[PDB]
RNA sequence: AAUUGAAGAGUUUGAUCAUGGCUCAGAUUGAACGCUGGCGGCAGGCCUAACACAUGCAAGUCGAACGGUAACAGGAAGAAGCUUGCUUCUUUGCUGACGAGUGGCGGACGGGUGAGUAAUGUCUGGGAAACUGCCUGAUGGAGGGGGAUAACUACUGGAAACGGUAGCUAAUACCGCAUAACGUCGCAAGACCAAAGAGGGGGACCUUCGGGCCUCUUGCCAUCGGAUGUGCCCAGAUGGGAUUAGCUAGUAGGUGGGGUAACGGCUCACCUAGGCGACGAUCCCUAGCUGGUCUGAGAGGAUGACCAGCCACACUGGAACUGAGACACGGUCCAGACUCCUACGGGAGGCAGCAGUGGGGAAUAUUGCACAAUGGGCGCAAGCCUGAUGCAGCCAUGCCGCGUGUAUGAAGAAGGCCUUCGGGUUGUAAAGUACUUUCAGCGGGGAGGAAGGGAGUAAAGUUAAUACCUUUGCUCAUUGACGUUACCCGCAGAAGAAGCACCGGCUAACUCCGUGCCAGCAGCCGCGGUAAUACGGAGGGUGCAAGCGUUAAUCGGAAUUACUGGGCGUAAAGCGCACGCAGGCGGUUUGUUAAGUCAGAUGUGAAAUCCCCGGGCUCAACCUGGGAACUGCAUCUGAUACUGGCAAG
């Protein structure tokens, strides 16, 4: 959904206690990428040959506004 | 002490040294007193592959130097012996 | 400093983060850098076809 | 890294047949030879000491298929090498395994050459060999390899070859397919109205 | 440092004590011989010379004073306990 | 043979540490004038030799003080 | 054969010539950004914050120095569940081996960074007063005693870091005693100095049956050499500033003491009153130096990433200790800033080693594989360690290769675009039709980097020995991280692979439409106010091509700081006028000197790089043998016209 691959690296399962460090990740198993570059909230990571796009939930769209000065 | 040795000087999988006379301590493509041969593991069976200026090693052993055990199995190929 | 921005419309405001580029515009005596279009905050110029590298306008779909 | 474009466009720009459609008939014609290198082609826009300058070179280049660096790359080489800078880069040119291979009528067209030697249809003294861009020696052997021997290609290229001017360097067979590099040719055993000193003139500023 | 190897660290200490108090004695010596030739007694600088050769001596040996600076004491010693006594 | 320099005195008072002055042309690295160079050095004398204005005949050696490290050979010719 | 190569253009004017600045064509880059992007080879990759750092790794190794047994394994000063030669329990350090400890060697190498340093350094050429682990040559020594202490054991404090008392023990740890020159002091006479043992095997003779004893292999001490390393000294060169002119108390010299490995105001007491500076001291600013790199015809200008040499630094300031070596990058001590742990009493740490995070920024990569190779530490060796190194991953960052098809194809299709409505163009381009299959994909097969070590065995090699040890043949199993390597052989099908800037002049490339001093372009001049080749779209063209542009940057053109190689009547430029110290320059003859100057010879000018000619990777990039080159420096020997010094004119 951004048209960019991604490479990657570490990962990491929280894991009770401890950031537990991992080399393989399955289906049907949820973990944190690490110094993944360009990934927002939404975008799906799928196989390059086989490339995909997935349903994304919803943006609850925000309800207030306020305006702001920096002190 | 100095050692006669080799400092590898080739290329990405493709060495080429150069047995050299150094202080053991320098680094290995480092500091070094005198060069004094060469060793080219590919070469092919061409006319050129490994040279030793047996008469300059043997000088610098007179000074108490010392040899790598390949440059060991290099000069005992070259031979002087027969 | 005071900069140009090249091309035909933008949108660049208040608080736009921009990257300057530097040439001057001589008809503009004290400008003397150009904003980068298509470079952070500063969007292409739309609808442009020709010298789209300048002006950060990306091939129309092919 | 190669053209790929259309030829004729090339050939009508320098105003002569490159021989880059050599194939067969022709040899021009069915192309409409100049009179529209462009929308605009049938005018003469009188060109300037720039102009016939730069269109010498993009003749040399577009007649060997060579790029700017590559052909740069030459220049730089003529230069260095002892001999006329001139005629030395015309030299390194005719050296060329793909422009040899052609002049050894192993193919219609350099193009087609190009294509033998790419797809490893060519080898030197035994050895096969695959760049296009290999600069021959005298008394080296290109040869067509047996395992695509006189197929579709290489019979009508040797026989439009034949009846192409016959070079003089080397020595070709036709039943081995097999041909020498007897030397490099001279300056005078290769021409047309091509200058140089304007291909050097240009590469000096 | 979580380098093991510092037990060099516990090791020389051991050095710095055993060194410091030989190089305590053997200067204390050489005061001796000084303190005689200001006190102007030639026989107790010559007595006290002797006492301290074989120390000067044997601490160059061992490696804690060096050589040249035994030569350099009973050298220059000499020099003075001779030179009004 | 003994790598000597020669040059004049300048200075006299210090007890045995008799300052020489060297002069020596040089062609000027850019601009091909060749200039004139002092090079002063502080040489020792045993026994208050020299004297101001001699020409004097000196030889390096082993250091003998803070910028000392010359002592002379001979004079050559001495009155003012 | 080998530093044999010098280009101009636009722009001041109505026009001109000159002057003069701005501007452009080139080459280059550790680049960045915008649009675009197929592979491979080689290389490069935090230029900013010497900003702060989570995590793991980057320094150990020897049981052949010692006491030793925590774990493994074996054997058992021998024992069950019976599964009687095949198991899993207890002992015994017996042997293999090995946690902790003593001890030895290494931790001063390797690697990182540029903060500081304008001369405490670097470069070039010399010099004398010096030490130097392991390696090496020679000569002898290696005798005989003593006191300890970790570990351990027993009490015992902490949350942790760490320990605390008492007692016990080994050695190549430690100290006497002997021995004492070709060593040190001393004119001599004379005084005085050291050390360590350990392993493999073994005929007899033998003993407390531990081994004495014999042998081979190592290690220990001393002295003098060699080698390598290091310290010290001198001259010359190595940035800018006078809107910095004076600077200097251990200051400059001396004498004598002390001190260092060594010379020395290095230190101290006294005496002299010196020392430095207009040839730029002093004080400011900036800065690692070099080989080289970039540019240039050259001289120059610019520059010091990557490779190699030198220096400096290791959170900040400071200090020493150990040691052959440090005033120590992953050591000690003090102090500071800061961060972290705590059961609140107390503790701990310093990535400018590799990878990595945050931060800063226009911008710079993996928390990878392996010791197979080269090399480094320890070891007799086997081996252990090695983020040095060898490979891989990331990024078009650069260079060099290759591909994205090759031929064929016309009344020249459609569509678009221009059209004087005839046609012209896009365009053999497309389609269509034959052909090839590199590179990507799939399946096969398979070099080289691997040399060594290890077992056996045969050799007047030893030796009392047919042991042990050593060497060399031969023989037999075996040793790649890269690795699905390179490369070759098969398979299918044009199949998976083209963008980017420009087209008014400079400048290669021209039209329609829209727009109407608007919107906008623009490196320089300059385009736009209704027929814009200059704006924006289209058609067409031109140049480049996996890149293309824009920006930033250095040199060039720029003879526009002019040594080479410029100017000052009016263009910028002669001080309003002189006097005159320093400086520069200096008529004419001879002699003398030989500093400049010229000649020769001999040293050195690291390797790499540039160049020449060869050789190796399918080519090229890249790698590589040899040569030339390093235009310099120093020294010795000559020359004596010219210049200078001196003499006399
Ligand atoms: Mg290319
Ligand atoms: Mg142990
Ligand atoms: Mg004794
Ligand atoms: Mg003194
Ligand atoms: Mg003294
Ligand atoms: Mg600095
Ligand atoms: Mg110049
Ligand atoms: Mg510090
Ligand atoms: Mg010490
Ligand atoms: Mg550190
Ligand atoms: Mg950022
Ligand atoms: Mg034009
Ligand atoms: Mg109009
Ligand atoms: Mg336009
Ligand atoms: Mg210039
Ligand atoms: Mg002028
Ligand atoms: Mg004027
Ligand atoms: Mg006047
Ligand atoms: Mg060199
Ligand atoms: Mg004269």
């Amino acid at each position: 959904v951004k048209a960019a691959r991604e490479r990657f690296g570490r990962i990491v399962q929280m894991h009770a206690n401890k950031r537990e460090e991992i080399k393989e990740v399955r289906a049907g198993d949820i973990a944190a990428a690490i110094g993944l570059k360009d990934v927002t909230t939404g975008d799906t990571l799928c196989d390059p040959d086989a490339p995909i796009i997935l349903e994304r939930m919803e943006f609850p769209e925000p309800v207030i506004s306020i305006a702001v000065e920096p002190k | 002490m100095v050692t006669i040795r080799l400092a590898r000087h080739g290329a990405k999988k493709r060495p080429f040294y150069q047995v050299v006379v150094a202080d053991s301590r320098n680094a290995r493509n480092g500091r070094f007193i005198e060069r004094v041969g060469f060793f080219n593991p590919i070469a092919s069976e061409k006319e050129e592959g490994t040279r030793l200026d047996l008469d300059r090693i043997a000088h610098w052993v007179g000074q108490g130097a010392t040899i790598s055990d390949r440059v060991a199995a290099l000069i005992k190929e070259v031979n002087k012996a027969a | 400093v005071t900069s140009y921005i090249g091309g035909e419309g933008h949108n660049l405001q208040e608080h736009s983060v921009i990257l300057i580029r530097g040439g001057r515009v001589k008809d503009l005596p004290g400008v003397r850098y150009h904003t980068v279009r298509g470079a952070l905050d500063c969007s292409g110029v739309k609808d442009r076809k020709q010298a789209r590298s300048k002006y950060g306008v990306k091939r129309p779909k092919a | 890294a190669r053209y790929l474009g259309p030829k004729l466009k090339l050939s009508r720009r320098e105003g002569t047949d490159l021989f880059l459609k050599s194939g067969v008939r022709a040899i021009d014609t069915k192309c409409k030879i100049e009179q529209a290198p462009g929308q605009h082609g049938a005018r003469k826009p009188r060109l300037s000491d720039y102009g016939v300058q730069l269109r010498e070179k993009q003749k040399v280049r577009r007649i060997y298929g060579v790029l700017e660096r590559q052909f740069r790359n030459y220049y730089k080489e003529a230069a260095r090498l002892k001999g006329n800078t001139g005629e030395n880069l015309l030299a390194l040119l005719e050296g060329r395994l793909d422009n040899v291979v052609y002049r050894m009528g192993f193919g219609a067209t350099r193009a087609e050459a190009r294509q033998l030697v790419s797809h490893k249809a060519i080898m030197v003294n035994g050895r096969v060999v695959n760049i296009a861009s290999y600069q021959v020696s005298p008394n080296d052997v290109v040869s067509i390899r047996e395992k695509a021997k006189k197929q579709s290609r290489v019979k009508a290229a040797l026989e439009l070859a034949e009846q192409r001017e016959k070079p003089t360097w080397l020595e070709v067979d036709a039943g081995k397919m097999e041909g020498t590099f007897k030397r490099k040719p001279e300056r005078s055993d290769l021409s047309a109205d091509i200058n140089e000193h304007l291909i050097v003139e240009l590469y000096s500023k | 440092n979580i380098k093991s190897a510092k037990k060099r660290a516990i090791q020389s200490e051991k050095a710095r004590k055993h060194n410091a108090s030989r190089r305590s004695m053997m200067r204390t010596f050489i005061k001796k011989v000084y303190a005689a030739i200001e006190a102007g007694d030639k026989a107790a600088a010559q007595k006290a010379f002797n006492e301290m050769q074989p120390i000067v001596d044997r601490q160059a040996a061992k490696g804690l004073i060096h050589k040249n600076k035994a030569a350099r004491h009973k050298a220059n010693l000499t020099a003075q306990i001779n030179k009004l006594a | 043979k003994i790598r000597t320099l020669q040059g004049r005195v300048v200075s006299d008072k210090m007890e045995k540490s008799i300052v020489v002055a060297i002069e020596r042309f040089v062609k000027h690295p850019i601009y091909g004038k060749f200039i004139k160079r002092t090079t002063k050095l502080h040489v020792h004398d045993e026994n208050n030799e020299c004297g101001i204005g001699d020409v004097v005949e000196i030889r390096e050696c082993r250091p003998l003080s803070k910028t000392k490290s010359w002592t002379l050979v001979r004079v050559v010719e001495k009155a003012v």
